[PDB]
């Protein structure tokens, strides 16, 4: 019957599904549980640049607060 | 971690591929009243692993005939592009986050057509010749026609950028203001994969198998695996374009959900297709896009530069 | 004067040099025509880009829009030349004498 | 100005038109069949093709 | 009005394809025109800040400038947020 | 829908550009003392490396002009480690 | 650097694959199996022989509309800008001239392929 | 021109990309318009044969800025010399020199 | 290293140039073009014109797949000569190499070197800008101010394309 | 140990290559038409794996169903060669086996087993396509019992 | 011809504003509004200047106010505040339309306490 095609559907379908979950959950891991910074134009380009220098670590998506004014 | 992200890329894909025969067989086999692969494994689940083993441990032969560097190098650029065009898709997260995706994806389709060109000439025989020759005349005839039709759907959108298909269609999908662009983008997308009722390149009953009659083994499953993955990724190219999903960034799975779904639905409806329609002849595809397409594509284009003009809807740059 | 225009630079010449001598073949000197182009366009594009000349990336564009005329154009006439002989060949092109 | 050189020169045509070199049209030729799927088999159509 | 209409159904009947090609190109060169949403299209263009508003040396003599953002003079994007 | 669409988002684009233009006198100010004290810093190292060549003068400008000229890429990081070289040049082209 | 090891992964399995191909088989070659396809009979003739193009006038006229294609992509941000009187008219001059060059090409017969 | 029609006419034909220190889409600056504006002030009215020698030193300015030659030079000078200091252990660079 | 990223595609864009210059059969000349095309594409790439590199490589991709065909139409012989069939084929194709090695050899020793013009070696990076643009890219401002700045560049090049089919049906008429 | 190995992958190869036969597209006379109806939906061949292939360098079978004539038969050699290895004949009809109603004509060959060698006969005059299915579901149990790797590995 | 001159390192010194972009666009708004004064100061200064020299005493009134500001932020708004730039730090374009509902917290903590 039809419904025997649907096996052959859903492993293909598991496939798919895979590279765009990967890359979620990839970006997130490096870069602390956030999306990673789009950068299209040189500005975005200079607030990440500016983000590295100001989190101390070398890092970008290391975000500073309120709590390191003073 | 970025090695792992290309892996989890390319390997997926090379696995969707696989089972993608395997759900054409069966779908092409319940149109024609049969079954297709039920024997080798349950539900011919293995099957694709079957064809893989065999093909990689049979012979491949050089024709005496052949220039070896092309013959080789046209299956290794064939399946090398075909991976390249995945890597800027959002699914929702690009892998390599573009300013000019879709530039670059219409770059490389260009630069695949000679993976169909250096392999038909190198293999040095005339119904490789005759098969390399009907792909220069398939490009000419849809790649002014893809181009625009592209273009005018940018307009709506206001940039280059894949991810912002995505910001373009979250009240409405693009498929309602631009469904004659989505008609002709669909069938040019037939064309541009050598679908059919545009198989041409390879046209079995007319050219046995067109411009790879004379590779076999491994290299011909290249060239096999490269033909799949543009299918798909023509697909996922305009379910992000006509069909768009909404993105939650805090639930980045339900986009991926619904945006495969969508993508596989539109796959399964190019192996619909294939089993509905004869094949056009070469010289007939080339004035249904040229006498046909072209004329309304330059209007619609013309549509589509003021309609955003004449109604203050002009998006935004970036 | 980086490095990068020494290559540019040279590339050109090889176009050039390529186009000065023929072998046999219109085809092969029609490359070298298209290959000097891309030289001309590459070098444009890299002085206007590193000196924001903002107006002027548009030249490079104009740039390519007349050499595809060029290259459409003389294709044409290589397609004349080969219905008159049956061949490319530069050398059947003598009736016409100095 | 007769030399060497220019001793086999002749004329032009009074008009201009040279004569038309003489036929060299070279079609191909392709066996269509009898291995192929729409030649039934056992079909050798052997075929001149301009294009 | 009769040999006219003539045309264009013979036209409709043998290239529809042509037919909905004039039709569609004749109200992208007519409508814009017309509209009387045009002019805010050059509006919203012009209303975009891509670059630094640098600032007016104050000389004692420009009334219509404002000295802080919040003040009513300069020009205002009410009309934008109703649109 | 998509003309009204459209508009909302010309709207937000307004909003984040003056986010921008809201910062920009803050970057500008981090900006200008950051190129000085790079450039400083190359003057100081200058001074050492060049002590002993004959006719050097330290930090003499290739300009007739005393007006500012923005240093180039070469200037600004002349000394500097080539990883943090291959950043400031490369890092945006690069950053996909 | 991304987009370069992507491109490098790509073809390098691309590569490893093929390299597989002809390695782990095992091959029997000799005259007959690497003879030319021809249907089961000899070519009469060599491949490399002229072919002739039936579309060569719309293969010329493909390079002088392919060159349209890269004056008519930049009308997205054309739409930016404060002279839209200007852009628009332009945008459709362009447009216009490039259908006109179909018309004249259509009723001249160009586009109907050689006998 | 030769003929000069634009001038005469009052239209803008295409001296509206002849230099790069004219107007630009959204205000934005070459890197050498204050060379290229100098050179042009200095050397307008004066024909070509005396901006030739009267106006030297903004023109060498503005060809400076265009190719960056002497600068380069200079660099390679530094640079050259560093290397000899530290093949011949003479010279330990800073630490915001190296990371 | 990939500072000379730059400089080392430059280096293939000559070598794909001496690749069609030699004059092998356009079969092998038109990759040569493809190849170049594409480094070119990487070399304006890294300028900052991402448009205009995809678009010489996007324009080069489709005008030498019109050139294959007619390459299998009207320039092509028995035994399509490869870059080692003909002693001169071959004699220019080694020598353009050498010349591009030993002009590469002294650029990268010496830091400079002196043909007609005067090269330097220290990398294509020291004379990159410093500073910041704001939102926007200033290559697409510029390509895009064609319609509103380019108004007479506009007619001039529309026109060209409309006489440009006008007179490739007339030259191949051939009546 | 190595004998247990070779003889895994040896069941591994050897299920690939049965469960992926690909006849060539390549009928004759009339028991090409039985041939037809084994790809037709009631016995569909192509859910055991098999699917036809017209160039004979991606075919892995050739089945050879019809009269071979003398005129044919140099076609049929060299398509044969042209297929590469691993690859299997099977003689389909009285024709294709030694010549059956035409054996005694001056322009047949009496068998196509004195062109190439022959793996499966598959008798009849068609063979039914349920006989020519058993044919093929024979070849596929004889690729089952290769030792190839086995003979290698105590060469 | 002639020396380069720079300001010396003890010229440069100043209390830099270490926070991330995401707080810095979280508060863009506000801080425009009320740190315009030494702002349009310094800015008029760059571009009348043309020179960076000529300007970093103004420029060093741009860190001060913008200090203060966070300062009463720190004060008054800080629960709000944190909330907002903590969404708009989740976002890879750092887009406002996601976080309305935390933005008009801070707008209102703001517009009662300060
Ligand atoms: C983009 C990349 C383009 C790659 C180069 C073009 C392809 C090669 C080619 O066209 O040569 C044709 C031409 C014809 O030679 P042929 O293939 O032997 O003739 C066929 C006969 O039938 C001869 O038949 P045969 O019986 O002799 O064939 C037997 C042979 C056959 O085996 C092979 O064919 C070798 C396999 C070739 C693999 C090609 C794929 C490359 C890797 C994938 C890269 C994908 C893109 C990433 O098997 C062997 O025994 C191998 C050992 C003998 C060497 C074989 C010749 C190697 C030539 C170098 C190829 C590279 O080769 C040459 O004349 C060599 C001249 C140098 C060519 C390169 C320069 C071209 C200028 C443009 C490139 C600019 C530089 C950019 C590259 C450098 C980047 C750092
Ligand atoms: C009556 O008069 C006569 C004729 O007149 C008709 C004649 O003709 C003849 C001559 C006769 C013949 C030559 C034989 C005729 C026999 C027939 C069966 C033809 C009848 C009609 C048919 C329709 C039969 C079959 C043809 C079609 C078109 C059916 C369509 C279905 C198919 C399954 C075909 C192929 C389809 C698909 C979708 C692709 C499947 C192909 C594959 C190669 C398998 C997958 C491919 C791979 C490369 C493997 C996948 C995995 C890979 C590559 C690896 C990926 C994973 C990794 C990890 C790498 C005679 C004598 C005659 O008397
Ligand atoms: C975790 C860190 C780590 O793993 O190392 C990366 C390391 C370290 O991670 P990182 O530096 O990339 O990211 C930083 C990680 N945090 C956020 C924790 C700081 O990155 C590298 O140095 C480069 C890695 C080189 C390639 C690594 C091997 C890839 C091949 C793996 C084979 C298995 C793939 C399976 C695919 C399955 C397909 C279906
Ligand atoms: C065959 C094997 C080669 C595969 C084909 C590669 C073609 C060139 C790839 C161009 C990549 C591109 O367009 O940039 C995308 C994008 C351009 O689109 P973009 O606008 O999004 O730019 C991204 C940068 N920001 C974020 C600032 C916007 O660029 C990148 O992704 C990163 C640039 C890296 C540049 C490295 C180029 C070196 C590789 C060039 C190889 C040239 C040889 C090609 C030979 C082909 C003929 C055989
Ligand atoms: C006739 C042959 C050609 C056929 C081509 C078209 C075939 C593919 C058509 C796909 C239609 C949509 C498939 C519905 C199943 C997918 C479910 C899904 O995407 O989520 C529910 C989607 C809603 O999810 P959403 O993410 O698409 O959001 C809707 C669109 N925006 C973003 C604007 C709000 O709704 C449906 O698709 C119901 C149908
Ligand atoms: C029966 C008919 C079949 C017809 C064919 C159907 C085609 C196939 C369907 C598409 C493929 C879907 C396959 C995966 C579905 C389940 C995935 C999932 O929701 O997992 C939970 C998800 C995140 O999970 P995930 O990232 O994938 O795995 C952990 C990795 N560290 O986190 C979430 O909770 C997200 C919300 C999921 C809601 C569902
Ligand atoms: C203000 C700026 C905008 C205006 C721009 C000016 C240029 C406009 C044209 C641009 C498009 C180029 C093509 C125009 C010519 C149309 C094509 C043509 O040449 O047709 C010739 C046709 C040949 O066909 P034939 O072999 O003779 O057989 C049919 C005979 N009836 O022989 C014929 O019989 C044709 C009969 C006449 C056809 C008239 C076509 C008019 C097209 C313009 C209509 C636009 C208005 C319609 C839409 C209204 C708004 C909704
Ligand atoms: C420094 C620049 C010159 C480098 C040397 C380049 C010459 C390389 C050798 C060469 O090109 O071939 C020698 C050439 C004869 O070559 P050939 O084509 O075989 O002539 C007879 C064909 N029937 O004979 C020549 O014309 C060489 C002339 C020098
Ligand atoms: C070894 C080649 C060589 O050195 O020839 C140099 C020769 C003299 O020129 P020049 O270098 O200016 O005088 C000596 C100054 N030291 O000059 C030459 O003969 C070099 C030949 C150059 C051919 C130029 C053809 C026209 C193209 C001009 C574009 C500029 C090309 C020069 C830069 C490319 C350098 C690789
Ligand atoms: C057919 C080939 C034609 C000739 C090509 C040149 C070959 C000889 C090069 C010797 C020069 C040398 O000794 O320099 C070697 C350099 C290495 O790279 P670099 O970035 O300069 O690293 C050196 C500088 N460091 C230490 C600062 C990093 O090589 C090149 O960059 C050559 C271009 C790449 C080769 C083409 C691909
Ligand atoms: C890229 C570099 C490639 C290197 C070469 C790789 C191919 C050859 C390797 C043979 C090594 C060898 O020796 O295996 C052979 C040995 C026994 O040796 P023997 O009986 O003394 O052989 C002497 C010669 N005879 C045999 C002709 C008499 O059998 C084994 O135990 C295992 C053999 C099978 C291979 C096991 C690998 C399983 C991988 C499964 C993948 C899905
Ligand atoms: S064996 Fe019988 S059915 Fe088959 S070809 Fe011969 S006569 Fe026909």
């Amino acid at each position: 019957m039809w419904f025997e095609v649907l096996p052959g559907i859903a492993v293909m379908g598991v496939c798919l599904f895979i590279p765009g979950m990967a890359t979620a959950r990839i970006h997130r891991f490096s870069n602390g549980g956030k999306e990673k910074r789009v950068a299209h134009y040189p500005y975005q380009w200079y607030l990440m640049e500016r983000d590295r220098r100001v989190s101390g670590v070398n890092r970008s998506y290391v975000s500073k607060g309120l709590e390191n004014i003073d | 971690m970025f090695m792992i992200n290309i892996l989890m890329l390319i390997i997926p894909i090379l696995l969707a591929v696989a089972f993608l025969t395997l759900v054409e067989r069966k779908v092409l086999g319940y149109m024609q009243l049969r079954k297709g692969p039920n024997v080798v494994g349950p539900y011919g689940l293995l099957q694709p692993i079957a064809d893989a083993i065999k093909l990689f441990i049979k012979e491949p032969l050089r024709p005496a005939t052949s220039s070896a560097s092309m013959f080789i190098l046209a299956p290794i650029m064939a399946l090398g592009l075909a991976l390249t065009m995945w890597i800027p898709l959002p699914m929702p997260y690009p892998l390599i986050n573009m300013n000019l995706g879709v530039l670059f994806m219409l770059a490389m389709s260009s630069l695949a057509v000679y993976s169909i060109l250096w392999s038909g000439w190198a293999s040095n025989s005339k119904y490789a010749l005759i098969g390399a020759l009907r792909a220069v005349a398939q490009t000419i005839s849809y790649e002014v026609t893809l181009a625009i039709i592209l273009l005018s759907v940018l307009l709506m959108s206001g940039s280059f950028t894949l991810s912002t298909l995505i910001t373009t269609q979250e009240q409405m999908w693009l498929i309602l203001p631009a469904w004659p662009l989505a008609m002709m983008w669909f069938i040019s997308t037939l064309a541009e994969t050598n679908r059919a009722p545009f198989d041409l390149t390879e046209g079995e009953s007319e050219l046995v198998s067109g411009f790879n009659v004379e590779y076999a083994a491994g290299p011909f499953a290249l060239f096999f695996m490269a033909e799949y993955a543009n299918i798909i990724m023509m697909n996922i190219f305009t379910a992000i374009l006509f069909l768009g999903t909404s993105h939650n960034p805090h639930m980045p799975e339900l986009y991926t959900i619904n945006f495969t779904i969508k993508s596989l639905l539109l796959t399964m409806s190019f192996l619909w297709i294939r089993a509905s329609y004869p094949r056009f002849r070469y010289d007939q595809l080339m004035h249904l896009l040229w006498k046909n397409f072209l004329p309304l594509t330059l209007a619609l284009c013309m549509w589509h530069v003021s309609l955003p003009i004449l109604t203050s809807g002009i998006p935004p740059q970036t | 004067m980086s490095m990068v225009y020494m290559n540019i630079m040279m590339a050109f010449t090889v176009s050039l040099v390529g186009l000065l001598m023929y072998r046999s073949h219109l085809m092969s000197s029609l490359l070298c025509l298209e290959g000097m182009m891309l030289s001309l366009f590459v070098m444009a594009a890299l002085t206007i880009l590193n000196s924001h000349f903002t107006l002027a990336s548009m030249m490079p564009i104009i740039l390519l829009v007349f050499a595809a005329c060029e290259a459409a154009l003389g294709l044409s006439l290589l397609v004349m030349v080969s219905n008159t002989y049956g061949t490319d060949y530069v050398q059947n092109l003598n009736l016409l004498q100095c | 100005y007769p030399t060497k050189e220019t001793a086999h020169w002749k004329p032009p045509p009074w008009n201009d038109v040279d004569p038309p070199k003489d036929t060299l049209v070279s079609n191909l030729t392709l066996n269509f069949g009898p291995q192929h799927p729409a030649a039934h088999g056992v079909l050798r159509l052997v075929m001149e093709l301009s294009g | 009005a009769e040999r006219v209409a003539a045309f264009l159904k013979n036209v409709w009947a043998k290239e529809p394809v042509l037919v909905a090609s004039f039709a569609i190109a004749g109200l992208a060169v007519i409508l814009p025109t017309l509209s009387p949403y045009t002019k805010y299209s050059l509006m919203i263009n012009r209303a975009t800040p891509y670059n630094y508003p640098v600032p007016l040396r104050d000389d004692g003599n420009m009334p219509d400038v404002p000295s802080h953002p919040q003040d009513p003079q300069g020009p205002s994007l009410e009309w934008l947020k109703r649109l | 829908s998509m003309m009204k669409w459209n508009r909302e988002r010309r709207r937000l684009q307004i909003e984040d550009f003056e986010a921008r233009i809201a910062l920009m006198p803050l970057l500008q100010a981090e900006k200008d003392r950051r190129v000085l004290q790079m450039l400083r810093e190359n003057l100081e190292e200058e001074a050492t490396v060049m002590k002993d060549v004959p006719g050097w003068k330290v930090g003499e400008s290739v300009f007739h002009t005393t007006r500012w000229v923005t240093p180039m890429m070469g200037e600004l990081y002349g000394l500097r480690a080539s990883e943090e070289v291959l950043s400031a040049t490369y890092g945006f082209i690069w950053y996909t | 650097m991304n987009l370069m090891l992507a491109l490098l992964t790509n073809f390098t399995l691309a590569t490893l694959l093929v390299i597989i191909a002809f390695w782990l088989p095992q091959l029997n070659v000799y005259s007959e199996k690497t003879s030319p396809y021809e249907c089961g009979f000899d070519p009469m003739g060599s491949a490399r022989l002229p072919f002739s193009m039936k579309f060569f006038l719309v293969a010329i006229t493909f390079l002088l509309f392919d060159l349209e294609i890269a004056l008519l992509l930049p009308l997205p941000w054309a739409s930016q800008t404060a002279n839209l009187n200007t852009m628009l008219t332009m945008a459709l001059f362009l447009i216009i001239l490039l259908a006109v060059s179909l018309a004249y090409e259509w009723t001249q017969k160009g586009l109907e392929w050689t006998e | 021109p030769f003929f000069d029609v634009q001038k005469r006419l009052g239209v803008d034909l295409d001296r509206w990309m002849t230099i790069q220190s004219a107007e630009q889409p959204h205000k934005i600056p070459s890197r050498c318009h204050a060379f290229e504006k100098e050179w042009i002030e200095c050397a307008h009215g004066i024909g070509s044969i005396r901006a030739e020698k009267e106006c030297k030193i903004e023109f060498e300015d503005f060809r400076e800025c265009l190719l960056r030659q002497k600068t380069m030079k200079r660099l390679h000078a530094i640079r050259r010399q560093r290397e000899k200091l530290i093949k011949e252990g003479k010279y330990t660079p800073p630490p915001h020199h190296s990371g | 290293m990939m500072l000379y990223i730059v400089f080392i595609l430059s280096v293939i864009f000559v070598m794909g140039f001496v690749g069609f210059s030699s004059k092998p059969s356009p079969i092998y000349g038109g990759l040569g073009l493809i190849v170049s095309g594409g480094v070119g594409c990487g070399i304006v790439l890294n300028f900052g014109g991402s448009f205009l590199g995809l678009m010489v490589f996007l324009i080069y991709l489709g005008g030498m797949m019109v050139v294959f065909g007619y390459t299998t139409a009207m320039a092509t012989e028995q035994y399509p000569e490869i870059w080692l069939s003909n002693k001169a084929v071959l004699g220019a194709f080694v020598t353009g190499l050498l010349m591009e090695f030993f002009m590469v050899y002294y650029v990268l020793k010496d830091k400079e070197v002196e043909v007609v013009f005067e090269f330097n070696g220290l990398g294509d990076w020291v004379i990159y800008d410093t500073g910041d643009s704001g939102f926007f890219s200033e290559e697409a401002m510029g390509i895009a101010a064609l319609y509103s700045y380019g108004t007479w560049l506009v007619i001039v090049t529309g026109w060209s394309l409309l006489i440009g089919v006008v007179v490739i049906m007339e030259i191949t008429r051939g009546n | 140990r190595g004998e247990y190995v070779v003889a895994k992958l040896d069941d591994l190869i050897n299920w690939a290559r049965r469960s992926s036969l690909w006849p060539m597209t390549f009928g004759l006379a009339c028991c090409a038409v039985e041939m037809m109806h084994m790809a037709a939906p009631r016995y569909d061949m192509d859910r055991f794996g098999v699917v036809f292939r017209a160039s004979p360098r991606q075919s892995d079978v050739m089945i050879v169903a019809g009269t071979l004539t003398n005129k044919m038969a140099p076609a049929l050699r060299k398509v044969y060669d042209q297929m590469p290895e691993p690859r299997y004949v099977v003689s389909m009809g009285s024709c294709a086996n030694g010549g059956g109603y035409y054996h005694y004509s001056y322009s047949v060959v009496r068998g196509c087993d004195r062109i190439v060698p022959v793996d499966i006969y598959v008798p009849g005059c068609p063979p039914t396509a349920e006989a020519l299915l058993y044919g093929i579901l024979q070849l596929q149990k004889k690729i089952k019992r290769e030792k190839r790797l086995r003979i290698w590995y105590r060469r | 011809p002639g020396i380069v001159e720079l300001p010396s390192l003890e010229d440069l010194k100043v209390q830099e504003v270490k926070v991330s972009s995401s707080v810095l666009k979280a508060a863009a708004h506000h801080y425009g509004a009320q740190c315009d004064k030494p702002n349009k100061e310094f800015m008029l200064c760059r571009w009348e200047e043309k020179d960076p020299r000529r300007c970093l005493e103004e420029g060093k009134l741009v860190n001060q106010c913008a200090l203060e500001f966070f300062r009463q932020i720190k004060r008054h708004c800080a629960e709000p505040f944190t909330e907002y730039w903590t969404c708009i730090d989740y976002s890879g374009l750092q887009l406002f339309r996601r976080c309305r509902k935390q933005q008009a917290q801070f707008d209102e903590c703001v517009l009662d306490k300060l």
